């Protein structure tokens, strides 16, 4: 069945590893070449209410104090596809375990 | 005989004579040739 | 520079000067602007490695006479432990399946940031220990080879899945069949390679 | 707002094949379909009525109400 | 003097002429500055029936 | 139509609609008689889903009283 | 014995359906004298519908659950079974007289185009030069596909009416 | 009413204002044609939209264009 | 040059006056060979065919010859394939068809090479140093090994004397091999049967007399004879 604790865990450590250690610097360059300094930039330009919405948010920018530039957003995002991973991996060993085969024979 | 024949090149040579050769000819091997459906020479 | 002709009498295209397995190949001018053809090459020459690996890999599990490399992973199915040269790998399935997707993505994600294309196609460096490379003539000299035997074990691959695919029969025993009847063991004889016989 | 996420300005740009197979590819199509609202209508009206005839051929073939295929003229 | 030769083909680019991408034969071009001097015969009628039109310097070309 | 008007309808040109069928042969109608996958035990395609969907989509599609997926002629 | 279908000759309504015509036909044929011409003319049609049911059995025809003959449309399918005589050889039969009429008007159009006041003679057919065409298009795929070799087949755009859009 | 605009490829043939049997175009001088003169629309609002101009328009495209809408008690033709 | 005429009176093609061409006789009237490398190509798809037709040919009538005279027990055309197929060491009919068409395909891209680039295939170390021989002489006509008797590396005169005699007995085989075919398909029989039979019997034993060959003249002289 896998024990879920310790399945979850793993799947969102190595995720988070893996977004800190391995894909951030491979991050940022598709940012670079998306809404970099000569790119797209900005999405709005207007100063009223409806579009300072669509502004960037505030919490996003403040250079967080992990030695790189894995933010708060970028913890989130490397935790659901962890969560993902590992609900993954526990839903097919619960089919598995039921007797039931998936797999081609 | 060339008055008639410049005539005779006009809509009849490809609006009778093709119609007429093309039917009559398709009529002949309808006739001679019962209703055929495959190809088995 | 140029190893050979694919064709001989084939028109020389010039895109293709100067790199390394230079044949006159390419038909269809694939990667003919550059650009992409930095990508092809870096895209084949680590195919080529990786069917080398698994060409390697269901030759040894049969000249040693270990498996089949389609029965191979079939220690998942009905839960026997499984066995590497033998010797039974106390490993599980759920295991060895995470260290793969996190090794694997690692590898190739510190890969794709070498930001420059002669170290993205040939490292060197750390990824040469007993240093064969520091010849420039041996250097290419080793560079048209593992093209070669590079392109011959992805055709080797495509060939042995095609042959488990149609006959489910050990390579080996293929082979074989095809040293001892080779008129009436070939391709032509399993049925399903062409349609119509 | 977030630092995430995808540009649907930059995908389109970007999906301009080589050798000029599309010429520009859709580079400038993002200013064209958010500027016109013709364009963003035909579309939607495009999927809806082609999502139409995918549930009115796939309701007969399968039905998902109780007792609906024994109601014919239903 | 200052357009093609008289008699000579030339290549109608005009976008919204019905001749476009087709061949004129000159028949007179004007010399007195006005806005389209050139005059060209075609063959082929156009929707309203007329076989000639107007064109400016820069609407005219040798063809290949 | 006009076949059909002189007494012989034999003679009217029936094309057997081959790729549908063959298709539908592919989504495990054994009507027709095409012993391809998801028709087939030996089937990959067949195996894989063997004991999750197909025992009730293969009686499903093999019963004409129903409306999935019909027997069609020319 | 492809798609569900039985062969003409092992077929139970293929032969209902070939004596119910000729129950039909011999019907009107009690209304007639044996030395009549109507008699004679419904005979030689009882000799037609028997020589084409005849005909179509043994012919590689198949039919399932109507009596009427099916045809198999595949290629492949109908060549590994004895099917490619109904739509395979006749779909080039028909296309070497599509490329036939397509090619000698072609050849008419271009050699037209290359006389003084060319409109009158599509109006004004000239009958030795389009029988001399008409008997030199039996060769018309080498020639079309010579032409689209060399290029004259095609046309520039930039000598090709476009809309201004 | 309708507008009506005469561009410069009218090259002075005079016929349609001929053509125009509500007194809209007039002829007058210019110098861009050999003729030296030029469909001008003074009386626009009078235009029904017959289009009679465009018909007698030898230049290709039209030199004179007749653009419907904004219909009027005079520009629909009515007497009543 | 211009040898002879197809159609005596007839109005020769302008592409076919002054035409250097083993066995040129005028005979284009649907003018395909107005085009010169168009002409190139129809004369190499000739020469195959006429060499392909000499070999067929060849295999029809020699052995058929010698079974009329009981030699050997060798059957007709027709039915050794099934002979062969039905034979007890025969190798099976999908391996003998795909290594036919993998070795010609190999010869015939090797012919092509030679046709679009005239003596590219004496490209240096590309078959085994053997390929130095491999330029050709002329489109159809690639000389080294394939003149291993040294028969062609002489006066012009023999020379284009015998490509018309090889064209000439190739257009011959090539009608004779259609003629082959025709007449199994009409006689269902071998062709030295059918030539006995012109032979013994020449009246009674024709295409005419044949109802499959012109269909509905059985019909017209039954009604003749009645
Ligand atoms: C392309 C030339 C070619 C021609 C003109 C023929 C001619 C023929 N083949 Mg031969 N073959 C050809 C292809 C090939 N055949 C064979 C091997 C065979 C076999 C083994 C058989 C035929 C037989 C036949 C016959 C098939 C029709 C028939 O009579 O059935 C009615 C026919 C006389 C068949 C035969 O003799 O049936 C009477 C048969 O069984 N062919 C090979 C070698 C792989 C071929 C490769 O090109
Ligand atoms: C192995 C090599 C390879 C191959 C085969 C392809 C193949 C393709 N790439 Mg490419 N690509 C490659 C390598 C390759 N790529 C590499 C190495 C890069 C760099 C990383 C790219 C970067 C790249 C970009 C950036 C884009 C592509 C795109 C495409 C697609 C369209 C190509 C094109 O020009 O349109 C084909 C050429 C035409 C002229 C189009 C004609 C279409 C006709 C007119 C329509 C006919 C309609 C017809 C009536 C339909 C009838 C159907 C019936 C049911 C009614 C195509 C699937 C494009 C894509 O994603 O599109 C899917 C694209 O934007 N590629
Ligand atoms: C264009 C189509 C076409 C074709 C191919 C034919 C061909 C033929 N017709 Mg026909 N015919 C045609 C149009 C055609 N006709 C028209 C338009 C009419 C009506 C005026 C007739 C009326 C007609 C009669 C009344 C008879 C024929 C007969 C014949 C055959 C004998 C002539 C012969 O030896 O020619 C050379 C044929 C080579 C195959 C011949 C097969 C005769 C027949 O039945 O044959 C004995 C006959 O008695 N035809
Ligand atoms: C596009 C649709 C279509 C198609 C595919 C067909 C196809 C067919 N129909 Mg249908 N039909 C159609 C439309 C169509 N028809 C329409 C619109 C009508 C109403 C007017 C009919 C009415 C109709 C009837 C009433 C009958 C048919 C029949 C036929 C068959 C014709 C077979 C034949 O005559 O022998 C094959 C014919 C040829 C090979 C013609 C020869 C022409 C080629 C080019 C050779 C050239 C001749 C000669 C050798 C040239 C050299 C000499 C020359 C230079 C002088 C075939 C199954 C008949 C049949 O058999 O029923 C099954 C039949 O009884 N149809
Ligand atoms: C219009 C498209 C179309 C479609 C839907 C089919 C459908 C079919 N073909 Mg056909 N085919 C087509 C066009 C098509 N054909 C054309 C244009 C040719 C060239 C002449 C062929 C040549 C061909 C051959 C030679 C054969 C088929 C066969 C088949 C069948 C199985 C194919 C399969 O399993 O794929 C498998 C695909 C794997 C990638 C199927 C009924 C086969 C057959 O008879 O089935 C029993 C077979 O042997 N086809
Ligand atoms: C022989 C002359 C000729 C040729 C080569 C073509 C070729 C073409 N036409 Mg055109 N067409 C022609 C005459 C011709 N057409 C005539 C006379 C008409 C008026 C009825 C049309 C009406 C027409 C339409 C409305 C369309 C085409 C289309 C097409 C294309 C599709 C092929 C096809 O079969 O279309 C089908 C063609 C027809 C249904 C027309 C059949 C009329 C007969 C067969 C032509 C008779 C000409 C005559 C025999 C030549 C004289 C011979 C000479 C020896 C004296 C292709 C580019 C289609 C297209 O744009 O695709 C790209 C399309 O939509 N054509
Ligand atoms: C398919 C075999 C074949 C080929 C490729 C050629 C090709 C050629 N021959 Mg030849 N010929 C052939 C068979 C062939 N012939 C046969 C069987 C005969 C005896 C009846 C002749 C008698 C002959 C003479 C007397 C002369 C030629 C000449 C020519 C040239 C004319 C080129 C041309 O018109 O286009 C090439 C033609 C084709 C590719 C034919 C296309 C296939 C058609 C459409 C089908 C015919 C079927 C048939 C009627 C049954 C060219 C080198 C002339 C020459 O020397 O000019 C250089 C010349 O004087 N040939
Ligand atoms: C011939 C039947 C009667 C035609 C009358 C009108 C002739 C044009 C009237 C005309 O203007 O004639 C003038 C001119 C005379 O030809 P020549 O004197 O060059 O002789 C060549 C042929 O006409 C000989 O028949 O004709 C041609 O150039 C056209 C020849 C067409 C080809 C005819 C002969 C070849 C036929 C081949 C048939 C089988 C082909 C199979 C593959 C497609
Ligand atoms: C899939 C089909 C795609 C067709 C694409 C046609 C583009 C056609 C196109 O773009 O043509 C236009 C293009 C270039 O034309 P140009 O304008 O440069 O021609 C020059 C002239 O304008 C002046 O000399 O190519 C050709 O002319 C040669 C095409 C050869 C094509 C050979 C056949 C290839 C397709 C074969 C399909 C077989 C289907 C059945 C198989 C069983
Ligand atoms: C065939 C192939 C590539 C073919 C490419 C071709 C034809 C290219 C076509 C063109 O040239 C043309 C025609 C014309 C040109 O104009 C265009 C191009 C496009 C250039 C790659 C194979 C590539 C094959 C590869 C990479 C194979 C990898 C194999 C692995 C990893 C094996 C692992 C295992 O086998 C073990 C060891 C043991 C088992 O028990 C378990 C498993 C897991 C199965
Ligand atoms: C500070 C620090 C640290 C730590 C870290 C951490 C602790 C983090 C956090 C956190 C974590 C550790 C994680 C996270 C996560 C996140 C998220 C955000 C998640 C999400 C999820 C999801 C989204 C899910 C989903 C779902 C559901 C709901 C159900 C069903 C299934 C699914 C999957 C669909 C360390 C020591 C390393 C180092 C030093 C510093």
């Amino acid at each position: 069945l896998i024990a879920a604790p310790v399945a979850i865990g793993g799947s969102t450590a190595a995720l988070l590893a893996l977004g800190r250690f391995v894909f951030l610097p491979y991050q940022r360059r598709r940012t670079d070449m998306e809404v970099g300094p000569g790119r797209l930039g900005p999405k709005t330009t207007g100063d009223t209410f409806f579009d300072r919405l669509q502004k960037p948010a505030s919490f996003v920018e403040t250079k967080s104090k992990d030695p790189s530039g894995f933010g708060l957003i970028d913890v989130l995002g490397w935790g659901a596809l962890g969560h993902v991973f590992g609900y993954f991996l526990l839903a097919c060993s619960s089919l598995q375990d039921a007797g039931i085969e998936p797999f081609p024979r | 005989m060339k008055d008639f024949t410049t005539y005779l090149s006009t809509a009849p040579v490809v609006g009778l004579g093709w119609a007429i050769f093309t039917s009559g000819l398709l009529i002949e091997i309808n006739r001679f040739f019962p209703d055929p459906l495959v190809f088995s020479f | 520079t140029r190893a050979g002709n694919f064709a001989p009498g084939s028109e020389p295209k010039d895109y293709l000067e100067g790199l390394p397995g230079n044949y006159n190949f390419d038909p269809l001018e694939l990667g003919k602007e550059k650009g992409t053809l930095q990508r092809y090459r870096e895209a084949e020459l680590i195919h080529c490695r990786w069917a080398m690996l698994g060409a390697a890999g269901c030759l040894a599990v049969e000249v040693l006479g270990l498996g089949n490399w389609y029965d191979a992973p079939l220690w998942a199915v009905t839960g026997d432990k499984p066995t590497w040269f033998g010797i039974e790998v106390p490993f599980d399935i759920a295991t060895i399946l995470g260290v793969e997707v996190v090794a694997m993505a690692v590898a190739e994600g510190l890969r794709n940031e070498n930001q420059d294309m002669e170290k993205r196609l040939y490292p060197g460096g750390a990824f040469d220990p007993l240093g064969f490379s520091k010849d420039p003539k041996s250097f290419e000299d080793k560079k048209l080879k593992e093209l070669k035997n590079g392109r011959l074990a992805m055709v080797a691959c495509l060939g042995f899945a095609g042959q488990h695919a149609a006959t489910g029969k050990p390579i080996l025993a293929a082979l074989g069949d095809h040293l001892s009847s080779p008129f009436f063991n070939n391709f032509a004889t399993n049925g399903v390679s062409v349609p119509g016989l | 707002n977030f630092g995430i996420g995808h540009r649907l300005e930059a995908i389109l740009e970007a999906h301009t094949p080589p050798a000029g197979g599309l010429g520009a590819g859709h580079k400038g199509l993002f200013h064209t379909v958010n500027n016109s609202l013709h364009f963003q209508l035909g579309l939607a009206l495009a999927s809806v009525g082609t999502i139409t005839s995918l549930v009115a051929q796939h309701m007969y073939s399968l039905p998902p109400y109780a007792y609906l295929a024994v109601d014919f003229t239903t | 003097e200052i357009g093609p030769k008289r008699g000579s083909l030339v290549k109608v680019l005009r976008p919204e002429s019905y001749w476009y991408n087709q061949v004129g034969k000159v028949v007179s071009v004007d010399q007195s500055g006005i806005r389209y001097p050139v005059v060209v015969r075609f063959e082929n009628q156009n929707y309203a029936g007329v076989s000639t039109n107007n064109y400016a310097l820069d609407e005219v070309t040798d063809p290949p | 139509d006009v076949v059909q008007a002189f007494g012989t309808p034999e003679k009217q040109i029936l094309i057997e609609p081959v790729f549908a069928q063959w298709i539908q042969a592919a989504q495990g109608k054994s009507l027709y008689g095409f012993d391809l996958l998801l028709a087939s035990s030996s089937s990959p395609a067949y195996s894989a889903g063997q004991s999750l969907w197909l025992p009730g989509w293969l009686e499903a599609i093999n019963n004409n009283q129903n409306s999935l997926f019909l027997t069609i002629g020319p | 014995d492809i798609a569900g279908l039985t062969p003409c000759s092992e077929s139970k309504a293929y032969n209902k359906l070939e004596r119910k015509e000729l129950k039909v036909l011999d019907k009107r044929l009690k209304k007639y004298e044996p030395g009549s011409a109507p008699y004679l003319a419904l005979q030689a049609t009882k000799e037609r519908t028997e020589n084409r049911f005849k005909t179509y059995a043994k012919q590689g025809l198949l039919c399932g659950n109507d009596g009427l003959p099916h045809l198999i449309s595949d290629p492949g399918l109908a060549l590994r079974f004895n099917h490619a005589g109904e739509v395979f050889i006749p779909t080039f039969g028909f296309l070497y007289v599509a490329g036939y009429i397509g090619h000698v008007g072609r050849q008419y159009i271009i050699l037209s185009k290359e006389d003084a006041k060319p409109t009158d003679k599509e109006i004004i057919l000239d009958v030795p030069l389009a029988l001399k065409l008409a008997f030199q298009g039996w060769a018309w795929p080498l020639a079309s596909i010579q032409e689209l070799r060399n290029g004259s087949l095609l046309e520039k755009d930039e000598n090709i009416t476009v809309s201004p859009r | 009413a309708h507008v009506v605009k005469i561009y410069d490829t009218c090259i002075g043939c005079t016929q349609c204002v001929r053509a125009c049997p509500l007194d809209v175009l007039e002829m007058v001088p210019w110098d861009g044609c050999k003729a030296a003169q030029m469909a001008s629309s003074p009386r626009t609002e009078d235009c029904v939209g017959c289009k009679r101009c465009e018909t007698a328009c030898p230049t290709d495209f039209l030199s004179v264009r007749v653009y419907l809408g904004n219909e009027s008690t005079r520009s629909l033709g009515l007497a009543y | 040059s211009m040898q002879g005429n197809w159609l005596p009176g007839s109005q020769t093609p302008a592409h076919l006056k002054d035409l250097k061409m083993a066995g040129n006789f005028g005979f284009d009237p649907l003018n395909l060979g107005a085009e010169p490398q168009a002409l190139r190509w129809y004369q190499q798809a000739e020469l195959v065919h006429s060499r392909t037709a000499m070999m067929g040919v060849a295999g029809i009538l020699i052995p058929g010859i010698f079974t009329k005279l009981g030699a050997l027990n060798v059957p007709q055309w027709y039915e050794a394939g099934k002979v062969y197929i039905e034979g007890e060491g025969a190798i099976p009919f999908g391996t003998l068809l795909m290594t036919t068409l993998f070795s010609y395909a190999f010869v015939e891209g090797k012919r092509w090479q030679d046709f679009r680039k005239p003596g590219s295939q004496a490209e240096p170390g590309t078959f085994f140093g053997l390929e130095s021989q491999f330029k050709g002489t002329e489109n159809g006509y690639p000389g080294g090994i394939f003149d291993p008797l040294g028969y062609s590396k002489t006066s012009p005169e023999k020379l284009d004397e015998l490509k018309l005699k090889e064209i000439k007995n190739g257009r011959l085989a090539m009608v004779a091999f259609l003629g082959f075919a025709g007449q199994y398909g009409a006689t269902g029989k071998g062709p030295i049967d059918n030539l006995a039979d012109h032979l013994a019997d020449p009246w009674h034993n024709t295409f005419a007399e044949n109802g499959i060959s012109v269909p509905g003249l059985s019909a017209v002289e039954q009604a003749a004879a009645n």
